[PDB]
Order: structure tokens, then sequence, then C-alpha cells
């Protein structure tokens, strides 16, 4: 049951936009809302509006009086001397709650005229006509206007609606909540050479009487929220999908072949999401818009998605096809379960984020294989256990503070830190995988189909929300639908992993009792760490003995420590028979390293990742080597690679080398075995016999049979030896001699890989392989032996580093004339120059990176150069570079770059709270408090980034470096 | 508490079965007055009265075991009760040799495997008589 | 840009009972069966009531239930369409398992005493195995009940002919070929309860052939047998502790002695030793209170302790124990632990079975005998 927090119900909204002026960056328009009051004596009506100048408001064609105030413009007063962050977080939460449409509130308060009170008490319709104007928007609509001359279509100028969550208040007045569903009528009067893309279906396109402008009329009969309404106006090249004909793809001019190749896969994503769920795609059209200077890499609205143009690749670009493919896939998953089925509160957001991430993981499983699915699930689980042990924990479904261990309030999406938002979505889809583990996948897809079917029977009624609230899901409704389809309720699993905000830590060690033939496990939990919680459920453990692989369920109550499980025979060591594996197959194992008295070959605690856990198991090194070689699970091979770094014995070198030589191993395991072999080789110097590690293996796999030092000409058509070939010198460059310097046998090998590179014969580009070659050249740089702080000049350069510097100079200059796909070699060469500057080789001068961080460059070059400037101002304690970065945060045209500068200055801070630094003035405290209070008031993501930066630099209490 | 329901099969003469079938498929409570069942304290004898006409009944044991299976979707079936008795209307006499379906006829005689070495109760009575006695004399005998 | 997961080298290649059945509730799954109740196993006699409307001697009107059937079916369809229209789970209460509603079919068994048999409240599925004709085939002959599946590899011992559809009961316990027959024109179904008689007609009756067992019945005094007895007693003790309303949860010993009267009280005290303690004096006197450090297991853990199919295998074992005991080596071969072990071993390919023998439940040439023969 859904009861509105608003005293009115909104039925229909007309959004008309005229006079989109690109020179002056200005729009004019009106908005006409059709509300039905649910309570009599409505009097004031409270709507949401930011940055719009409200000209006039007429209610039922009668002139009404409005008052506007935004408390989130300046959160705390300018003349308050408070400088602690808990004060700002409480004031910011109160300010966002005072404009919240999820309460009754709002920023624009319109007073109902007196003569309509007899129209409002007996509950009859009210039609509110606001007309507004955005004079030069700092948020919401982003105007990308290039400085080439010509007409606005000839130079490539466009507008798009940017922002996250409820940010539609930034470009027209609305009820900007996900729970106020209404039908829509959208008119946009644009230039005759431009096209206006928006939500709904385009009913017509009429000309103006001078035929210089045309009006696009859109209609949206599926009741969506105001937060799902978008806009993209530009000189877009239109491409109808040749497979599905209601799907149109819009790109920027001159990028039509890239659009043709890139969006050619999307019909398979549509077919997948419509056959695992049994509902068809709910909207009547689908539109993909590719734009410049995007807010996020992929945004999903109702019947529309806005991607950045940096996803567009051609047919000869690999290492970008899977990333763009999965961006399209998660946009479509959010089309199904973020835009059609919406949110009932700010709680129950974990339901939608979990269903979107879970069905996108099912797509990844079918498309890229079960092994890529397991690797992705393991990397997401490692991400969340790192974040939750780092700071507190992520609390899905809080109850309204519920989480007081962290420096922001979790009551609203616009007060969350961006890393918390990312980990929120990550934990939501892993908890949905856990619900699939308890209640099987076919019942899970039946739950999702029941939600979609209730929403689509709801979506066709005309009753104003008598039935339109069946399109809003809640937690209680989701659990009730689960209990309807399965008969089991998941309330212990919901109580543990949703309502409780923690992950578990397992420390395991075994001992084999030879007398009674049992395996005595010893599993203890660390439940006193700040991020942890105590697990009391069942726990699966998989033991591989000589007779095969056996699963055991252990009951781990609070007082439990020793778990005795039984062991089988050892009669497959009496005769040589094959040892049967986890799957149905069996292999020949070399049992010379195994103990004579124990049959068990390896043990895995929680193999299926059925809890949110971090396992620390103490096996013997031969058990880790057997688990690396003969396991049929990629997460166990990865964890054995990760645990073999502590055992540098030559049997582990033989194990990793046999993994590296082995095709029919998953390629991301071999790419990890490269770096593990490099670390082991560095640890057993003065024992290593022959050549450096992986060199003979590289010449055996990727070089000519007649010439060992000449590499084969590039043929990248295998896509697994391409990735292994481009990752093996990067790990090989981490080799070090007894003198702690990279050997001149590996550096010469990398330089010969660079010289003899011929790419005139493959059908794929070479930009990522050459960029990884520059990364391998950067890995070999050891710190220089400066004497008496000698100035680093050209004559006293290292003889090794002069070759590296010549190569990166040649590569960067050749990129200036023949550019790569996304300036990958510019990014790699800037990263390598920063590596050479971090050691004492090149003079520590930020002027090159400051010239590459200007506005007109590509955004990857910009963020690489700004990363180099952030690293410089951390190491050199530069005041003027920090003022340069803070000025670039305040006034840069691209808001993604501002968010990225705040992000990089949070990750690599110039000082922490423990450090005494020269950059701990009252002036810097006043600048960052002014940046939290004012200055970042237009983005909701810069303000949370400024809160994160103030927390990283000065902590939760009063800045110490202050009177 | 819950008590398992006790279902049995009622077999009627064919004309009376047709009248009872028509009255059941009609569905009125008129059938309730028309059809009554009186079970005698023997336990294996009764009257079924169709339209107030008395018929003589015997509750017999069926050779196979039937099970009623209900369903909501006609794909998954849930067992509701076990049927082993039939009140045919018109000890060894209370045992039915045939099964309800056409292929199962003379099942007890032909399609049932018989393994052999009331009798136990008789042995218990004999033991009780021996206990109430004073002197017991026994001999395995021959023809006499 | 492609799959790139070497999946062919790492990975080279359902029955939901009612909530009374998975919770092992005591009318449907009895704790103890005596000798006269083991002789009447799956053949329950018509009991005389002591109190109720049918307990008074005299004529009793039967009551038609066709408004009840269609009202309950319309109500369940409203529940299903209110829940999104998909397939729903309805059997959540014991009162859902009555014969007074839903579409009843009957299922007759060919064997006298099968090796495995379902208790009341358990679910089974009807699968229509259809082998296509060589080359072109019209499609499975359609059938009123069950779902159709195309079986290249015959589930049963024989192999299906081309173009032959065979229906079968499929569950976790067995798999057995069923054959739809129409009901006799004279037989109706009388459901008697304490309140009165109720009458349904039946139209569909299946004949169930020789079962192919999928669960192994344990032997008497086996390790699996004693493990099931101990786990069943533990589950009953946990569910008595859950039912206790006292704030320190407390039970009485003679409730357990009423449920399991053949058990020596040393075994019951062994189960209560961990998780409970006896209070002799003061408050809670002569009660077994729950220990304060002991976490009583949740409902899903108690369900994971004992499965209903294990209870059916145990009931088959003790019923066969009684029948063998009453009848004073051929009979021992026909015991369900031997025949279930023989059939499951034959399905893995361990050994072969003499298909003509003495374990033949027909007693003639029809039907199989599941006793092990060597493959040499």
């Amino acid at each position: 049951g859904f009861e509105s927090p608003r005293p009115y119900k909104l039925t229909h909204q007309v959004v008309c936009i005229n006079n989109i002026n690109f020179q002056r960056k200005s729009v004019v328009g009106f908005v006409e809302l059709t509300i039905f009051p649910t309570v009599a004596n409505l009097n004031r009506i409270k709507l949401n509006s930011k940055q719009c100048r409200i000209y006039r408001v007429r209610i039922n064609d009668l002139e009404a009086a409005f008052i506007y105030n935004d408390p989130t413009l300046e959160v705390c007063h300018s003349e308050s001397k408070q400088r602690n962050l808990n004060y700002f977080s409480n004031a910011y939460a109160a300010a966002v709650s005072a404009v919240d449409p999820d309460a009754g509130n709002g920023e624009l308060c319109i007073k109902v005229p007196s003569e309509l009170w007899k129209h409002v008490d007996e509950l009859k319709v009210l039609k509110i006509h606001i007309n507004f104007s955005l004079d030069q928007p700092k948020g919401g609509l982003h105007f990308v206007v290039p400085s080439v001359e010509g007409s606005m279509a000839e130079r490539g100028a466009h507008v798009f609606s940017c922002g996250y969550q409820n940010s539609t208040r930034f470009w027209f007045p609305c009820v900007d909540s996900y729970s106020e569903l209404c039908t829509w009528k959208l008119e946009f009067t644009v230039d005759a050479a431009m096209v206006a893309v928006s939500n709904g279906d385009l009913v017509e396109t009429v000309y103006t009487h001078d035929m210089r402008k045309k009006t696009f009329h859109y209609m949206l009969t599926i009741p969506t929220a105001a937060s799902n309404i978008s806009l993209a106006i530009g000189p877009f090249e239109i491409l109808v999908d040749p497979y599905m004909h209601e799907v149109t793809h819009f790109c920027l001019p001159q990028l039509l072949p890239l659009l043709k190749h890139t969006t050619s896969y999307l019909h398979e994503v549509f077919e997948f999401y419509e056959e695992i769920l049994t509902c068809r795609y709910p909207y009547s059209c689908f539109k993909t818009v590719f734009i410049d200077e995007a807010y996020v890499e992929v945004a999903a609205y109702a019947s529309m998605s806005i991607f950045s143009t940096n996803l567009l690749h051609s047919a000869m670009i690999i290492d970008e096809t899977p990333l763009t493919r999965r961006c399209l896939a998660q946009s479509l998953a959010q089309q199904f379960f973020g835009c059609f089925i919406s949110r009932m509160s700010w709680s129950d957001e974990w339901v939608l984020k979990g269903i979107s991430g879970y069905i996108y993981g099912l797509w990844m499983k079918k498309t890229f294989g079960v092994n890529e699915y397991r690797h992705w699930i393991k990397e997401e689980l490692d991400k969340i256990v790192a974040y939750e042990l780092k700071t507190g924990g992520v609390l899905l479904h809080p109850i309204f503070n519920p989480a007081s261990h962290l420096h922001f309030s979790i009551k609203h999406p616009h007060t969350l830190s961006w890393e918390y938002y990312s980990m929120f979505q990550c934990k939501a889809h892993l908890v949905m995988r856990l619900i699939e583990n308890r209640i099987s996948m076919e019942f899970m897809l039946q739950v999702f189909n029941k939600l979609l079917s209730l929403a689509s029977t709801a979506s066709s009624q005309k009753f104003q929300s008598h039935m339109w609230s069946q399109m809003l899901v809640s937690t209680s409704g989701f659990l009730k639908s689960i209990s309807n389809v399965s008969g089991k309720d998941i309330q212990p699993l919901i109580k543990q992993w949703v309502d409780q905000s923690g992950v578990v830590k397992f420390y395991g060690s075994f001992a084999f009792n030879r007398k009674r033939n049992v395996l005595e496990l010893e599993i203890k939990q660390d439940y006193t760490s700040p991020g942890t919680q105590k697990y009391v459920g069942p726990l699966k453990v998989t033991v591989q003995e000589l007779d095969g692989s056996f699963n055991h369920t252990l009951q781990i109550e609070e007082n439990s420590l020793k778990h005795d499980i039984p062991c089988h025979s050892k009669s497959r060591r009496n005769k040589k028979k094959k040892i049967p594996l986890m799957n149905g197959e069996e292999v020949d194992m070399d049992l010379s390293a195994m103990d004579a008295d124990s049959p068990l070959l390896w043990i895995r605690i929680d193999p299926d990742m059925s809890v949110l856990r971090k396992v620390e198991f103490e096996q013997a090194d031969f058990m880790w080597q057997y688990q690396l070689r003969y396991e049929r699970d990629v997460v166990a091979q990865q964890e054995s690679i990760l645990a073999l770094e502590k055992f540098p014995t030559p049997a582990s070198r033989l194990a990793l080398t046999d993994i590296l030589e082995q095709e029919q191993c998953f390629y991301r395991v071999r790419m990890s075995a490269c770096f593990c072999l490099a670390k082991i080789a560095n640890s057993m110097v003065s024992t290593w016999t022959g050549p450096p590690a992986m060199k003979s293996l590289f010449t055996r796999m990727f070089c000519c049979k007649s010439c060992p030092n000449i590499v084969k000409t590039n043929n990248f058509m295998s896509f697994q030896s391409y990735f292994l070939q481009k990752t093996m010198p990067v790990a090989m460059a981490l080799l070090r001699d007894v003198h702690n310097l990279c050997p001149k046998e590996v550096l010469t090998f990398i330089l010969d890989l660079i010289k003899y590179n011929d790419n005139r014969k493959n059908k794929f580009s070479d930009n990522y392989y050459r960029a990884e070659m520059i990364d391998a050249l950067a890995n070999s740089v050891t710190p220089a032996v400066s004497v008496n702080n000698e100035v680093r000049t050209l004559d006293n350069l290292n003889p090794d580093v002069r070759l590296i510097l010549e190569e990166i100079t040649r590569f960067l200059n050749m990129e200036k004339l023949l550019p790569s796909y996304r300036h990958t070699i510019t990014v790699s060469c800037l990263r390598a120059i920063r590596v050479l500057q971090k050691n004492g080789h090149v003079p520590s001068d930020p002027a090159l990176f400051k010239s590459y961080a200007e506005y007109g460059h590509f955004v990857d070059i910009r963020i690489a150069a700004l990363e180099a400037v952030v690293d410089y101002t951390k190491v050199d304690r530069s005041y003027e570079e920090l003022q340069w970065l803070l000025n670039m945060i305040q006034n840069d045209p691209v808001p993604y770059v501002r968010h990225k500068i705040l992000n990089m200055l949070t990750k690599n801070p110039p000082f922490t709270k423990n450090m005494e630094s020269p950059l701990c003035n009252e002036a810097l405290v006043d600048q960052l408090w002014k940046l939290m209070n004012s200055g970042t008031s237009h983005d909701w993501r810069l303000r949370c980034g400024a809160v994160d930066l103030y927390f990283t630099l000065f902590g939760l209490s009063r800045p110490s470096c202050l009177p | 508490p819950h008590e398992l329901e006790s279902q049995f099969i009622l077999r009627l003469p064919p004309e009376y079965a047709s009248t009872v079938r028509r009255a059941v498929q009609s569905g009125h409570v008129n059938l309730k007055d028309r059809l009554t069942i009186e079970l005698h304290p023997d336990g294996r004898h009764g009257i079924v009265r169709v339209d107030r006409v008395p018929l003589a009944s015997k509750l017999v044991d069926l050779p196979c075991v039937m099970e009623s299976l209900k369903t909501i979707d006609k794909k998954t079936f849930y067992k509701t009760a076990d049927i082993c008795q039939m009140l045919v209307s018109t000890e060894k006499k209370f045992i039915w040799n045939h099964g309800i379906t056409l292929p199962l006829k003379n099942v007890r005689k032909r399609r049932f495997r018989k393994t052999a070495k009331d009798v136990e109760k008789e042995v218990k009575r004999l033991l009780s008589t021996d206990a109430e006695a004073v002197s017991t004399r026994w001999e395995i005998i021959a023809e006499d | 840009p492609w799959n790139l997961s070497n999946d062919e080298y790492y990975y080279p290649k359902i029955i939901q009972h009612s909530i009374p059945a998975v919770e092992l509730r005591q009318p449907f799954f009895p704790t103890h069966m005596g000798p006269i109740k083991l002789r009447q196993f799956h053949r329950p006699p018509l009991k005389k009531y002591s109190f109720g409307a049918l307990s008074q001697p005299g004529p009793h009107s039967v009551q038609p239930l066709l408004k009840h059937i269609k009202k309950k079916a319309k109500m369940r369809e409203q529940e299903r369409q209110a829940s999104g229209g998909g397939e729903m789970f309805f059997m959540r209460t014991p009162q859902d398992l009555t014969g007074k509603d839903g579409d009843l079919i009957l299922a007759e068994y060919s064997e006298e005493n099968g090796p495995l048999m379902m208790q009341v409240g358990m679910a089974t599925k009807i699968k229509n195995y259809y082998k296509r004709k060589p080359g072109k085939d019209p499609g499975a002959p359609d059938c009123k009940y069950g779902e159709t599946v195309y079986c290249h590899t015959s589930p049963f011992l024989g192999s299906l002919h081309p173009g032959q559809l065979l229906q079968a009961f499929e569950n976790n316990l067995f798999r057995a070929p069923i054959y739809l027959h129409k009901m006799p024109e004279t037989d109706f179904l009388i459901i008697r309860t304490r309140q009165g008689y109720y009458i349904r007609e039946l139209v569909d009756i299946f004949v169930v052939g020789q079962q192919c067992p999928l669960f192994e019945v344990p032997g008497p005094n086996s390790k699996r047998a004693n493990t099931h007895i101990r786990d069943f007693l533990q589950v009953f003790i946990y569910r008595l502790f859950w039912k206790s309303k006292d704030r320190p949860r407390r039970i009485r010993m003679e409730d357990i002695k009423k449920a399991f009267p053949s058990h020596s009280e040393s075994s019951i005290r062994k189960r209560l030793k961990l998780c409970a303690d006896f209070k002799r004096t003061g408050m809670d006197s002569n009660w077994w209170v729950l220990k304060s450090d002991f976490r009583l297991p949740t409902e899903e853990e108690i369900r994971a302790m004992v499965s209903p199919e294990q209870c059916c295998a145990y009931y088959s074992m003790i019923a066969a124990e009684q029948r063998l005991k009453d009848a004073g080596d051929d009979e021992v071969r026909t015991a369900p632990w031997n025949t279930t072990r023989a059939f499951i071993a034959a399905m893995k390919g361990k050994c072969l079975l003499e298909v003509t023998g003495v374990a033949d439940p027909t007693g003639c040439g029809e039907g199989f005998s599941y006793v092990k023969i060597p493959n040499k």
C-alpha cells in the first residue's frame, strides 16, 4: 500500500520549451500541471524548482502568488564560525530534507487563490500554469557549444539533461520524486537543422510559420515520474536499428560509422532481457543518444539512454568492445527495473539496484561465460569487503540516524558520498545473488516477472493512481511476492545482509587426525573489527581428497571452534588411478609433493561465495599448488595465485609457469600468474638459475622460431594470447636484480619488443598493446642515485633512462601526428613521465601536465594530466598547484572533470589529518568550508566530493590547524 | 489439532448411480435429503438410501492402495488421502479381490505375489489359557 | 569482444511439498507406528468417531460440494491474478490439503507393497515422455495432465518406441509409469469427516506401474536408519521448544514419551542433554528449560535437518520389517532396502539385475525384479 506524502495527486504534466538559445545558453518555457487535491483546504501547493527564474504562475487561469526559497544554496550561514564536519552534515541533511518532495515539502510554495477554495474543498481539478526561464544554467541542462564558427548545427552544439537521481528540478518545475507518476506531454521548439530527443513517442513534428524552427511533440502515456524525464537537443545523425525498428540511435555528426558498429549488438541484449523475464520491453520506443562532455558514462531515463561518445569504437578496436557492450547492457537493465518499476521511498532503492545489477550479471554470464561471471562476482565481493572494512559499512534498507559510523547522512541520495553510492549498488546486486542462492533462479525470475506484470497491468489504466502505484515496488511487497512464489521467506537472510550493515571475516586452519581419519577444521571469526559482524548460519566447505571432491555443511554457532568432518580412503595412491575432480572429469596428478598420511589435496571454505566474506585459510604450499593446477573453479585458481606469493619455493614457480603455458586455462588467471611469477622471482634472487622469468616463455609463445629476439608480426585475432602478450612484459618489467635495479636483459627485451613491432597485417588496432609497452617501460624505472641533491640535468642522466626517455618522446610526438583511439599512448606517456619525475630522473616540473590539463584536450588526457598534478602537489607540497586545482574545481566547463579532480584529491590527498604540513592554514580551511557551503551548490556530486575532501583532510572534528 | 480426512469409494447399482450422478452434477442441496448413509455397528454393513429407497451395503477392503491427488495447475499434484475401502451397495466376505480399474481384475489372485510361512491373536489367546492353567502337556503329533 | 571464458574445460556439460509436509507435522508424518498400525500401513481403516455428528448412530445425509469447489477455485484464481498472474504456491495450511476443493484424480498402484510411497501432503509431478518419430513427427499427442518432455534416453528400464508417449509420476522418491483410465460409471468418492459426509464424482484414475526407486530405503539397524531416528527425535524436540510460550522456553518429558514411546528414555535424555537442562526445584520445576546460551535453530535449519523423503524411506523400512517379522532368504531379497540398493546400483552401472526372479511384485512374468546380479 502506497499513501502519498503530498496532499495532492498529479495526473498530467505538459512541458513546453521554446527559444533554446545556444549563444546565450538560455531556455524559455512553461509547465502546466494537472493536480487533484486529496485533502480539502489544500491552500499552499509545494513544487520543486532549482535555477529556474519563475515569471508567473496561474492556477485555473487565475493569478496566484508564489514564494521561492532554496535552503541548499548556502547550507550554513556565512557568519557562523563553526568549522567541524558533523555540523555541516547535519545542516546539509536538514536542508535537503527541507526541499524533499518525499516529505510534503518543496522549494516553490504557490498559494491557492481565495475564489478557488470552494473548488478545492470538494475535491476538483486544479491546472497550474507556471512559465519559467533558465538564464544561464550551472546544472541540469548542459550546453556543449564548440567555438568553431558557422551555424549551431555546423559547429556541433548540443544540449542534454545531466544529473543523478531527482535532478529534473534543475531544468523545469516539477514534483521531483520517484513516487509521483503522471502522464506527460513534451513539446520542444528547436532549430530546423536540429533534432530534439526525449521520453515517450514522437507523435508529430510541425514547422514554424517562418520554417526556421520546428516543434517536436512527444507523448508519454506510460505514467513515469518527473525524475525519469530527459532531453537531448542537437544536430544528431539518426540511425534506425536494422534489426529492431522501434529503436533509433542518435550520434554526433561525423560519427555515424562508429555508431553503426557500436550499436549493432543491442538487439541481442533486448532479446536476452525479454526472454529471461517474460515481459516485452514496456515502452513503445527506445532511443540511445551519444553526446560529448557527459555527466556519467551511461544514464538511463524512461524510454531513453544517454551515453558518452567515448564509448563509440570502430570494428578494429578491441579492449573497448566488452566495456561498451556491458554499458549498453546495464542501461537496458535499468530501463526494465529503474524506470518502469520505480521506487516507493528512498528506502527500497536496494531492491531496484539489486534487480538491475543481478539481471545484468545474468546477461554477463550468458554473453561472456560463467568464468567471466565468477571473476566479476569475486571482484565485486573483494571491492565491498575492502570498502566495508575501510569505513564502517553499507546499509541497504535503513529505517528512519541508522548509520552513525560515517560522515554523511544516508536519508537522501544527494547527501551520499559517490563511493558509497557505488558500493551501495554493488552490495545490492550481491545480496540479490544471495537471495537467488537461497531461492532458486527460476523462482527469482518468476518474482521479477510478477513485478513486471503487475506494473504492466497498472501501466494501461487511466485511474489517477488508484492503480498506478502498483508500478512502485517496496521491500515488503518484494518479500511478499517472493513468499508468494516460493513459500519460503528470506527474513533471516534479509535481517543479516540487508538490515545489519557488515561483512564477515573467516580465519581457518585445519589438522588431519590420522588415527580416526578425520579432518579437524578450526574456523574463527574476527567480529570486533569496525566493519565486521558475526555469522551464525551454515557454511559450505569443499574438500578435495584422493577419492574426489566432497562438500560438507558446517554449523558455525557463536561458541563453535572445532569442526570434525570425515575423510575418505587413500586407495588412489596404492594404484595409480586418476583422481576425480569437482566436475565429472578426472586427471593425473603428481602425488610426490603430497603427505603420505593425509588423503586430502585441498580445502576451500565457502567456495560458492554464499556469504559476504573474506576468507584467510592456512593450507600447505603444495595444497595451494594443487589447487592452482587442477581446480575447475576460477576463483579458487585466483585465490591460490594470491596465496602462492607467500611461498616462493621453486615448486610454486613451476606451478605458475605451468599455468602460464596452459591454454584452456581462463585468461585472467594467467594474467594474474604473470604478476605472481614476477613477485616470486623478485623474492628468490640469488637462487634463480637461468634467464629472467617469462622471457623464454615469451619467446616460446609470441616470437619467431628462427629468431628469438625478433617478435612475431602482430596478429591479434585470438583475443586471449593478445591479452596475455600485452600483459606479460608489464609484469616482466617488475623484475629486479640483487642491486634493486631492473636487469638490462628485460629492459633490452622490452625495447626490442617496441622496435620490431609491425601492425600492418592484423585487422585490429595496436593502441592498447603499444600503451601497455609504455607501461612496461615505466615499470622498469628504479629510483636514481642523486648525490648531494645534484640538479637533474641532461648530462647526468642514467644510461638506462635515456633510452626510455627517447622512446616515450618518440611515442608522444608520433601521437601528436598520428593519434591513437582514445589517446591511449598520450595517457601512457604522461603516466610514464610522471613515473620518471617521481624518481630523480626528470626535473619535478608540473608545466607539461598543466598544459595537457587545459580545456580543449580529450578527457582521458585531461584526467591523466590532472592525476599527475595531484601527485606532484602531494609530493612537492606545492601551494600554488593546490590553488590551481581548487580553482579548476570551481570553474571548469566539464563537470565530470571537476568531480574527477575532487575524487583524485580525495584518493591521493595533499595531507591527511595526522600530518603537519605547510598547507594547513586557516585560509585553506576557509576555502574548503566555502566550497562545501557555497560554490558547489549546483551539482549535488561536487558537494559530496567536497565533504569527502574535507573529511579526508581535516576529519570529523574541528580543523586542528586553526585558532 | 488436525485429523487426516477419511475418503472411501461408494459403488451404487447402475440406475441408482445414474440418479446420484445427475443429482451431484446438478449441485442443489436437494441431493442432501435424497442421499443418506447409515453405517451399522458391525462396521462392515450399511444402508445407502437413494431417494429414500434402501440399498444393502458392505464395506470391503480393496486389494490395491489408491491415493487422492489434488491439483491447482494440473502439473503438480499433492496427495490428500489414502483410499483402501469401498461401500459396495445392491472376514473373507469383506475382502474385494478385484481392483477398481479395468486392467486390475482378479489382481489379488493373479497380479499379487503371495509369501507365507488373526492367527497371532489365536496364539495369544492360547498363551493366556496356558497361563490361567496349572499343568500343560504338549506333543507334535502324527495322523490320529 | 567475445566469450573468452574457456567454459568447456571448466564446466564440461524441484518438487515443492506442502508446508505441513516440509515441517513434518504429526498427523501427516507420524512419530511412532505400532504393529497394528504398521500392518495397516497406507491402508487406514474407517475409524468410528467418539464425539461429533457422525458419532451419533443413525442415517446421515451426504452433502454436495460443487459451490465449494468453484468458490475455492475462483478465490485461488483471484489470489493468483492479484499476485501478478504467474504460478503461485497455495498449499500453506493443513486445510489446503482437503479433498473438498481442487481437481482430484485418483492413482491406483499395481504392486501390493511398493518400495517407496508418498505421505499425505507431499507433491509429485506428471511428466509425459515422448520419443519423436524418426525424421518428421506431428508433435506429442496432447495430454490433459502433466508437462511434456522429449526423451531420447528412456528414463525407465525399457526404451520408448518412436512416436510413443508415456506418462509418469516423477518426484524425489520414485519414478513410475502411469496410465490414464476413465472411472467406473458407478463409483463416487465420499469424504467423511467428523461433521458429515461429502460426495465428489471422479472422472480420471491412473494406474501406476512398477516403481523405479530414486531413493534408497535404509536397512534395519543401519547407520542411516539410526541417524534418521536421532534426527527425527531432535527435530521434534526443537519444534516443541519453538511451540513453548514460556519466556525461558520449557518442555515436558512425557510429551516426548507420548510421541516416541518405543524410545528408551536414555536416548531422549541424550537429545535433551545438549540444548536443555532439568529443573527439579523452584520455578520451572519438573521442566526441561532451554539453555540460555543455546540458540534455537531457525525454521530453515530445522527443515534442512530431516527431509520428508527420508521419513518415507524410514516408514517403508519399518513396515517391511513388520511384514517380514510377521511372516517368520527369498522374502529378505524382496525387502525394499535390498531392492532399492539393487536398482540404484543398476542405474549407476555398477551391476545388473535379473529381471525374472522372486523379487517380482506381480508373481508372474509381468514386472521386473530388482536384485543384483554380477555384470559377469
